[PDB]
């Protein structure tokens, strides 16, 4: 998930962004955030070659 | 790590520039001398005549 | 004939990413100092030496040293492509000028000292107990030739 | 605080107040030299200091007195209201520059030494000679604050 109290605990989501604009019409911000893991449960099965020339 | 300082992000890059130009004169005179005596050189027997020459 | 180019990268809001803005005012963070802005020793048209991102102590003398580091100058007069205040100032004239101070997220790129140098660990030491963030960790961009 | 200001006064036609077309030959008054446009001891990319009226030799070297007096410098990269070439020729350079010589009605005053010193009367007698007239009969001009 997010990490943000909104969805703390609900199913994660790809990207998340989020446009802020502050009230008192001096500044705006831009906000994104995203969290994933990679996994390769089979390293046995990938063989690397070296090419000499 | 979770629950500590975020990133930020960058800008881009502006560029301008100038240039030149150049200038390609052409010119040429008639005299009377260039056609006073000579034939129609692609005929017998015609003068020259100055619009041969023009053109 | 190589051709009159000009150039700009940057804007302000690299120094500055980010304050504590309070509700009831909002020049909470910023302060006002005189610095001397032409060198009182210089010609009319020399172009001023001072750069956004330059630290700046109690009074407007720019440091060149840890223990004299107070803010961080921001002043909107020397920011990118502002540049048309050739000759303004006589030399040795003094100008208003605006310094963060307290309750802002500064990037460490781009402070400097005086003179150019980085900022060490001892001015950052310095001007954390004023209440700021020293990032770091900035993505920065690459631009067309790299693969990415 | 100053201001800045920029200002424009005269044109070509008040160096080159007269001049004879030849029916057959347009450029027959107006002959091509070559010049170092920046000095070779100029900072890199400064602005250069020639300027329309400076006499010049036939060899295309300014001249410093009578003997080396051929021509006067006419050239479209001088006139008074023209900036382009800031930095475009490198320290040293040379580049075509175009000369009158022939059939001109030159004004007298505007006409200059290498180092700025006016025109003096054996640098108007070699200039004559090549058949240009020099007369100084200009009527001037009055703007403001004086009832004409």
């Amino acid at each position: 998930p997010s990490d943000t109290l909104r969805d703390a605990n609900q199913a994660a989501q790809e990207l998340y962004v989020f446009f802020k604009e502050s009230n008192y019409l001096r500044e705006a911000k831009i906000e994104s955030e995203t969290s994933f893991l990679t996994v390769n449960n089979r390293p046995e099965l990938v063989v690397k070659s070296t090419g000499k020339f | 790590q979770r629950g500590g300082v975020r990133q930020h992000l960058a800008n881009d890059r502006k560029k301008i520039v100038n240039l030149n130009i150049p200038f390609f004169p052409l010119d040429r005179s008639i005299d009377r001398a260039d056609i006073q005596n000579f034939r129609e050189f692609g005929t017998e027997n015609a003068p020259a005549t100055v619009d041969a020459e023009v053109q | 004939a190589k051709a009159h180019v000009a150039t700009l990268e940057g804007n302000y809001s690299d120094i500055v990413l980010g304050r504590v803005v309070a509700f009831g005012d909002t020049g909470w963070n910023f302060k006002e100092v005189d610095m001397t802005f032409i060198a009182d020793d210089a010609d009319a048209d020399s172009k001023t030496t001072l750069f956004a991102g330059v630290l700046v102590g109690e009074d407007g003398t720019p440091a060149t040293a840890a223990a004299g580091v107070f803010g961080v100058l921001v002043d909107r007069k020397v920011l990118p492509g502002v540049d048309h205040y050739i000759g303004v100032f006589e030399p040795g004239e003094k100008v208003p000028m605006v310094l963060a101070v307290r309750g802002l997220t500064l990037n460490q790129l781009k402070l400097k000292y005086a003179d150019g140098t980085a900022i060490d660990a001892a001015g950052i030491q310095a001007l954390e107990a004023q209440g700021n963030q020293v990032t770091d960790k900035i993505v920065g961009t690459q631009f067309i030739g790299s693969v990415l």
